[PDB]
């Protein structure tokens, strides 16, 4: 029963994952959140000051 | 036993046979510069060059979508680019490795002990921000290290170095890694090859081997 | 120190003052926000030969030229089309040879580098603003640049004062300076302001701008002969008692005239950037600019001035040097060389920097158009005002 099921496996090292669930129908999806550059981080200064 | 040469073949020709595969992809290169890899990795490179090769729009053609599907599992992910702001970084980020394969090309003429230059990334693609990747000859030429051959390292570790100085007229912090490397790779082969003079016939009266891994 | 041929016809100075904009700024384009000391030192043997080479931003391709001489181009080309200045064919010459390819993503993505200042103009007289309200839409950032250098004193090129008190007035007013040579002074000065109406309005850039047309002008009026007209002590000081009224440019004038060694002949660049000349000529440039970067209007004039007469007699060195300078190298190479033109006339340009021009991606045709021009510019007649 995996309908609308949805696991987020934060990995703080890109190259260090087990070869068995990198697979499809699998955890294959990848995400690199960036480091916030000059309009990023302002952005993000604005947001909580308002 | 990991597979390695024929296994790696047999098992990128089991994983790619069922996908269209243009003739310019070197397969017997591809498995002699993946070494130590085993078909639970090998899979996943097939498996994102295809998806590459989907991704843009056409069919399994060039090796760039190859070469891309291993770098993703190689070095993994893919950092944002060098910034087009200020000519500094995309001009160190590249005359380090143009000087590098400048240097490599320059080696595999006259003495030929040198391995040719695959290719040339400066896109950053974890942990780095330049490459260069060396077509990795076959075995039986990396099981002894001979005096030109670690001659002919020493000037390619110095390579990237004296190309961002060459390049920028400056000297930067990029010689520091390879005089880094270059120190170390010099005093073994002064000390503990012995392929030096020191001494008359490079004969030295003290070495230090290196220890296992197992420490 | 005169050259060659001392007497020199209208024809050969008006060519030679658009060719020698030309090869400046086709000569200095990869250097634009370099500083000097980063200059000598990626060109260690000068900057004697055009680079094919860049990696910039926008890399300018072998032999071309950029945005500053699109418009000095399309300046003395309505200038020739309508015997004076005037301010709508002015502007539809300049977005003639301003829209000329690029992606509309709209800032339309302009096939050569243009300064922002002059980007944001054409822009916004490409977007039915009228030419004439410069604050409505030039005050853009700018007045916020200068709220928001409330906590910074930085030299980057993104907090360069780019504005109604830029260097783009003063960078194309050569050919009207040319043009306006025999026909007074007056009306030169009313000839300029017609011409900055649209985006520099400012007395600053009015004054930059003067004071580049009158010693274009001025040139075009002497030749390269004996030193009664050949002698930039005299040239500094017309300008200072005719043409300098506003503080800081009579200033950085009076600074040039104190100072302004001459440069001696120079073969080896390599020793020569290594050299008590070219350390006294960076300090004088330093203490005419900051660090480097001349975007004030008065600042870049008498950089102008100092590449100009510092190296008097040798128009070649004189743009080596302005491109060598860096900052805002290729204008300020374009304005050397367009002075260097209006004194002497087609002969000093090399032949390595004629074959480059020819072998550009704006050659032979664009060579042979900025030749036609030159001829335009020279065969114009104005009558003291038409």
């Amino acid at each position: 029963d995996n309908r609308g099921i949805v696991v987020l496996g934060a990995t703080n090292r890109p190259g260090a994952i087990d070869s068995a669930l990198i697979r499809p129908g699998r955890f294959d999806r990848i995400i690199y959140m960036p480091l916030p550059d000059a309009l990023g981080r302002a952005k993000i200064m604005q947001v909580h000051a308002r | 036993p990991k597979p390695d040469t024929e296994g790696r073949l047999e098992i990128l020709k089991l994983h790619l046979r069922n996908k269209q595969v243009a003739p310019d992809v070197d397969l017997l290169q591809l498995a002699r510069d993946l070494p130590g890899l085993v078909g639970a990795d090998l899979a996943n490179i097939v498996n994102e060059a295809a998806m590459t090769a989907v991704r843009s729009g056409r069919q399994q053609l060039t090796a760039r979508d190859i070469y891309a599907g291993v770098d993703r599992f190689t070095q993994g992910e893919v950092r944002p680019s060098l910034p087009t702001a200020h000519k500094l970084p995309v001009l160190c980020f590249a005359a380090k490795e143009i000087g590098i394969a400048l240097v490599a090309g320059e080696l595999r003429d006259r003495y030929g002990r040198v391995e040719l230059v695959e290719r040339v990334s400066i896109q950053p693609k974890g942990r780095a921000y330049s490459r260069t990747m060396f077509q990795r000859g076959t075995d039986e030429e990396y099981q002894l290290m001979t005096r030109g051959r670690l001659l002919d390292r020493i000037r390619l570790a110095l390579a990237g170095g004296f190309a961002v100085r060459t390049a920028l007229g400056e000297e930067t912090n990029f010689t520091a890694a390879d005089i880094k490397r270059a120190t170390r790779m010099a005093k073994k082969y002064v000390f503990y090859y012995g392929f030096s003079e020191a001494g008359g016939a490079g004969i030295t009266t003290w070495a230090n081997q290196p220890y296992s891994g197992d420490f | 120190a005169w050259r060659g041929p001392g007497e020199v016809g209208d024809e050969d100075k008006a060519v030679g003052c658009l060719l020698g904009a030309a090869v400046g700024n086709v000569l200095a384009a990869p250097y634009q926000g370099d500083r000097h000391f980063e200059v000598i030192r990626l060109r260690r043997n000068g900057v004697t030969d055009f680079w094919k080479y860049d990696i910039g931003a926008q890399p300018v391709q072998y032999g071309q030229y950029t945005g500053d001489f699109a418009n000095l181009l399309a300046v003395a080309t309505s200038l020739s089309a309508s015997r004076g200045v005037e301010p709508a064919h002015l502007l539809g010459a300049l977005t003639r040879a301003y829209a000329e390819g690029g992606s509309s993503v709209s800032g339309f993505l302009p096939a050569r580098r243009y300064s922002p200042y002059d980007r944001l103009v054409m822009d916004a007289v490409l977007a039915g603003t009228d030419p004439l309200k410069v604050p409505e839409l030039a005050e853009r950032y700018l007045a916020e640049t200068t709220r928001r250098h409330a906590s910074s004193s930085s030299d980057r090129p993104d907090r360069e004062p780019h504005g109604p008190s830029d260097l783009g007035a003063a960078a194309r007013a050569a050919p009207i300076g040319l043009a306006y040579r025999r026909a007074g002074g007056e009306r030169l000065l009313a000839a300029v302001r017609r011409s900055l109406e649209f985006s520099h309005p400012t007395p600053l850039g009015l004054d930059a701008a003067h004071v580049v047309a009158a010693a274009a002008a001025w040139c075009g009026r002497q030749q390269p002969g004996d030193a009664v007209g050949a002698t930039p002590a005299a040239l500094l000081s017309h300008l200072l008692n005719d043409v300098a009224v506003t503080a800081e440019q009579c200033g950085k004038l009076r600074l040039l005239r104190d100072n302004l060694f001459q440069l001696d002949e120079v073969t080896d660049w390599r020793a020569f950037y290594a050299g008590p000349q070219w350390a006294r000529l960076t300090a004088l440039f330093s203490r005419l600019s900051f660090h480097g970067l001349a975007t004030a209007g008065s600042e870049f004039a008498s950089v102008v001035l100092l590449a100009l007469l510092s190296s008097w007699g040798r128009p070649e060195q004189a743009v080596i040097v302005a491109a060598s300078l860096g900052g805002h190298a290729p204008a300020t190479a374009q304005t050397v060389g367009a002075l260097a033109g209006t004194l002497y006339g087609q002969s000093w340009v090399p032949e390595r920097w004629w074959r480059g021009l020819g072998e550009g991606v704006e050659g032979e045709a664009g060579r042979e158009a900025v030749v036609q021009a030159g001829r335009a510019l020279a065969a114009v007649e104005l009558a003291d005002g038409l």
